[PDB]
């Protein structure tokens, strides 16, 4: 089995800074993590893949990096409409897919 | 002479059924006589290669051993069956020696194999340690080690199934199709040979 | 082009099973892996369900064994899921995942409008 924890849980910010989004897993997946949004009325989609390799479609503000086991999701241009919540996903080689508890970024 | 045994070739061409490619019949066609020539001029053969003996010159030179084996496989890389060449059912699930001697018969069977819905009963490898030795089966479903994590059995991302299906449509594109696919090899064990030809 | 849609039914019957489909469009089918997840009013996401095409091995977490069931389903690119023992706490949206290139160790496929599985 595996379990993360995604420790901000809630952020309060308008313009500008480079906002993050801190999460820590049991165990050191190589690269098999990615990140998924989720608009509060809509289905979630995908942001980035492969721990910040993007994809077709995403905008240039969403960004990540990995440090070991931590991994960071960046946003350097954080904007009052890019409101919704948040969530790093993992998947290593194993079937249980266990989700963090996700954020909900406000201003 | 007059004519004796004839090679029962149509029970391996007119068959009703035909083994997926990772797991290929093998009859051990011998001490009969085969008509080479029926074979050859018709124009239901797509493909009519050989190597190491021209296509009109096999009816004689008496053989001792000759293999017929069976697949049924794309038609754009009916080509990569030949010797030699690389792609990917060829270097994981038949590959011929370099050195091989014998014909490869194709035809196209989209009136047969194929289904309104499609049939995807034909499988074929995906994954393997490392390439194959000529002429040897690969019946095995366990799981391929990807990466390097173990994997006890339960499928995952470096846990792959070996095998998967062709999903066949009888309207895709004519690469697309299914072919039959008949490779006659010939062996000449030191050993009185038992497959002549018609005249002989 | 690459997309994926699904069914809406609500309640089948409580303590009863229900059925849900979904089909896709846009990427090979019989090459991809595809997954199911459960959306609780609460915004807290859960796994449980996942299915390659390949050959097919319906494996679920440890919690909700012997009560899901997923078929694989080539109609034209298709999955219909299953599950018994509705209780008070099973209304929620089941989401469907679809990994187009799951034999790369990348993750894609958008995701479906959700089924609002409830119970009465
Ligand atoms: C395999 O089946 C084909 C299907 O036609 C057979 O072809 C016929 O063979 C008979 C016997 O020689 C001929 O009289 C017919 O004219 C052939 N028809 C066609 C359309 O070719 C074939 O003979 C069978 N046996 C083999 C190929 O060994």
């Amino acid at each position: 089995d595996i379990q993360l924890t995604q420790s901000p849980s809630s952020l309060s910010a308008s313009v500008g800074d480079r906002v993050t989004i801190t999460c820590q897993a049991s165990q050191d997946i190589r690269n098999n993590l990615n990140w998924y949004q989720q608009i509060p009325g809509k289905a979630p989609k995908l942001l980035i893949y492969d721990a910040s390799n993007l994809e077709t479609g995403v905008p240039s503000r969403f960004s990540g990096s990995a440090s070991g086991t931590d991994f960071t999701f960046t946003i350097s241009s954080l904007q009052p409409e890019d409101v919704a919540t948040y969530y790093c996903q993992q998947y290593a080689n194993l079937p249980p897919f266990t989700f963090g508890p996700g954020t909900k970024v406000d201003i | 002479p007059n004519i004796t045994n004839l090679c029962p070739f149509g029970e391996v061409f007119n068959a009703t059924r035909f083994a997926s490619v990772y797991a290929w019949n093998r009859k051990r066609i011998s001490n009969c006589v085969a008509d080479y020539s029926v074979l050859y001029n018709s124009a239901s053969f797509s493909t009519f290669k050989c190597y190491g003996v021209s296509p009109t010159k096999l009816n004689d030179l008496c053989f001792t051993n000759v293999y017929a084996d069976s697949f049924v496989i794309r038609g754009d890389e009916v080509r990569q069956i030949a010797p030699g060449q690389t792609g990917k059912i060829a270097d994981y699930n038949y590959k011929l020696p370099d050195d091989f001697t014998g014909c490869v018969i194709a035809w196209n069977s989209n009136n047969l194999d194929s289904k309104v819905g499609g049939n995807y009963n034909y499988l074929y490898r995906l994954f393997r340690k490392s390439n194959l030795k000529p002429f040897e089966r690969d019946i095995s479903t366990e799981i391929y080690q990807a990466g390097s994590t173990p994997c006890n059995g339960v499928e995952g991302f470096n846990c792959y199934f070996p095998l998967q299906s062709y999903g066949f449509q009888p309207t895709n594109g004519v690469g697309y199709q299914p072919y039959r696919v008949v490779v006659l090899s010939f062996e000449l064990l030191h050993a009185p040979a038992t497959v002549c030809g018609p005249k002989k | 082009e690459v997309q994926l849609v699904q069914s809406g039914p609500e309640v089948k019957k409580p303590g009863t099973s229900v059925k849900v489909s979904c089909k896709a469009s846009g990427f090979i089918f019989t090459n991809s892996a595809v997954q199911w997840v459960r959306q609780a009013r609460g915004q807290r996401l859960e796994w449980i369900g996942w299915i390659v095409v390949g050959s097919g091995n319906p494996n679920y977490a440890q919690k909700f064994q012997e009560r899901v069931t997923i078929t694989r389903d080539r109609s034209t690119s298709t999955a219909y899921m299953e599950l018994s023992s509705l209780t008070s706490e099973d209304t929620a949206v089941y989401y469907c995942a679809a990994f187009p290139y799951y034999y790369d160790n990348s993750g894609s496929g958008p995701w479906g409008q959700g089924t609002l599985v409830t119970v009465c």
